[PDB]
């Protein structure tokens, strides 16, 4: 759900969503990374965890417009610069 | 001392009800980018000798 | 199973040949033929091929015709001259893989069941290289078929031999970079590289407004690794990467100027001793 | 007395011109030292009683005060005065720096190589 940046997130929450107490969702976590559907870290003295990658699964025509889109306005950056550094360093090899 | 902090003379806070002047600590000016300044500004120097 | 292929020069000017040649007998789309080469460990090595009749009617994509014996035979001359080539594989010159290929394969997988298909485009318009290597597999899948079968990527390279490589530097009179060294480092690659990226975002876009209409068989395997590479792209903005970039370049930036004032020294020394050179000399004229 | 912070002795001095009453010029500058200090005050500390800055600044108790501080910000607080805070906008940036750090690399191999 959340976005790419921004993911780090607390027991707590996890807490509530799960509805199991606290005092579980280290093992649950545990039990997640072991079986390799997601990738990450634990800080047990904040109570907070990094997750860093999740497993992908299917999505449909409205969310592919959003790759459409970041990948245009990406590409317009190579755009960029390959026609900045043809042309600053122009003499060196015309 | 006002007039000092305004032009970045130092970066020291005083607290006017009390009276005593704190200063901040700033160190590790090698991270900084100003000595690759520093290194520029004689690069072009002894390239154009 | 095979990690590279590398092709010898003469092959390219043999194909680009039989292009031709055939263009005078009819009116042919495309052209076939057989690759011989050679093998060391994972990595493949070919190097001379000879052309032999085929034919195609684009009424449909099941009408073709290519001659055994004709191969059969050839291969038995060109043994009788040099014992150290095997066939290896067969190459063609569409510009994109054609539906016939596979069944094309299984033809003259007898003759090797190693066999590699080669690609070479014979109109480059572009700036990769003209050759591509697939090699067949049977791929699983959860449903449709138990396998389907499957050509796949081997990555690609032109090499050459101390002689040929010789022959081919006497051709190229006509163009050179005018010095190796850091304005080739630069120009001969980092813009090259660059337009190859974007040609590849290019393509990608290309496939997904095909994909969001058209005719659309979505396919799941591509948006799964579209995630993938979506997810990878770092953060730069973090604090403690900056401290790094800042606390490499400014010692990076140390040993330049260092070498930029031994260079001046030298340079200076050397002007001394032409001043030297000269006014101890002129006066001999009187 | 002026270039620099020393400003008591400028408002005593005011009030001493053996010349004649001058007011047509020292008026301009009461103003134009108000401004400043009002400007200078906004980032040598972080609070301030009301009472003291009344009276740092040489105005007595009037509205004025109140109208001054209506002119800036100068948000009130129970006695209390609170800072105007960000000084942190600038950091943390190298896409900038990514740009003509490679703008001056490509300077430097510029005239290196060529014959000049």
């Amino acid at each position: 759900t959340r976005p790419a940046n921004h993911r780090q997130l607390t027991f707590e929450e996890i807490a509530k969503s799960a509805k199991i107490t606290v005092n579980e969702v280290e093992l649950l976590v545990m039990k997640a990374l072991s079986v390799g559907l997601v990738k990450g870290s634990i800080d047990e003295v904040d109570k907070r965890v990094h997750m860093t990658w999740v497993q992908p699964r299917v999505l449909d025509l409205q969310q592919i417009k959003g790759m459409k889109d970041r990948l245009e306005f990406w590409c317009t950056d190579v755009k960029s610069m390959e026609m900045l550094v043809e042309h600053q360093a122009h003499d060196i090899l015309t | 001392v006002a007039k000092a902090i305004r032009d970045g003379v130092i970066e020291a806070s005083i607290n006017h009800e009390k009276g005593y002047v704190q200063s901040k600590e700033m160190i590790d000016i090698y991270s900084t980018r100003e000595p690759q300044l520093a290194f520029h500004q004689r690069i072009s120097f002894c390239l154009d000798i | 199973a095979v990690q590279k292929v590398v092709v010898h020069p003469l092959v390219l000017l043999s194909v680009v040949d039989h292009f031709n040649r055939i263009g005078k007998v009819g009116n042919q789309k495309r052209v076939v033929g057989v690759l011989l080469g050679s093998w060391q460990k994972k990595v493949l090595d070919v190097s001379n091929s000879f052309a032999v009749p085929f034919d195609e009617d684009d009424k449909d994509d099941s009408v073709w015709f290519l001659d055994h014996d004709y191969l059969e035979n050839m291969y038995g001359m060109f043994k009788k001259v040099n014992a150290r080539e095997r066939i290896v594989g067969w190459y063609h010159t569409g510009p994109k893989l054609h539906k016939n290929d596979i069944a094309i394969n299984e033809l003259m997988k007898r003759y090797c069941p190693n066999s590699v298909l080669v690609i070479i485009d014979v109109k480059p318009k572009d700036l990769g290289l003209p050759t591509e290597a697939y090699i067949s597999v049977e791929e699983v899948h959860d449903d449709g078929t138990p396998t389907s079968k499957t050509f796949e990527h081997v990555t690609s390279e032109i090499g050459a031999e101390e002689a040929e490589e010789v022959g081919v530097e006497h051709l190229l009179r006509d163009i050179k970079d005018t010095t190796v060294g850091t304005l080739s480092q630069r120009i001969t690659n980092q813009v090259h590289g660059l337009k190859g990226l974007n040609s590849k975002l290019l393509d990608i876009r290309s496939y997904l407004e095909k994909v969001a209409t058209g005719k659309l068989p979505i396919n799941h395997q591509i948006i799964y690794q579209l995630q993938d590479v979506f997810n990878l792209l770092p953060d730069v903005s973090l604090q403690e990467f900056v401290k790094a970039f800042y606390l490499k370049t400014n010692d990076q930036m140390v040993v330049v100027y260092l070498a930029s004032l031994i260079r001046s020294v030298v340079a200076l020394h050397n002007l001394i001793n032409n001043k030297i050179a000269n006014r101890d000399a002129e006066k001999k004229e009187g | 007395y002026l270039m620099e912070g020393s400003y008591n002795k400028v408002f005593l001095a005011k009030g001493n011109i053996p010349a004649e009453s001058y007011t047509f010029f020292i008026d301009i500058l009461l103003d134009t030292i108000r401004d400043e200090i009002a400007g200078c005050i906004e980032k040598a500390y972080e609070k301030i009683l009301f009472t003291e800055a009344t009276r740092i600044l040489f105005f007595n108790t009037p509205k004025k005060m109140t109208d001054y501080a209506k002119k800036r910000g100068w948000v009130l607080g129970p006695n209390n005065y609170y800072s105007f805070a960000s000084q942190q906008q600038k950091p943390e940036d190298t896409t900038i720096p990514s740009t003509e750090l490679a703008k001056q690399v490509i300077e430097y191999a510029r005239q290196l190589e060529m014959i000049v």
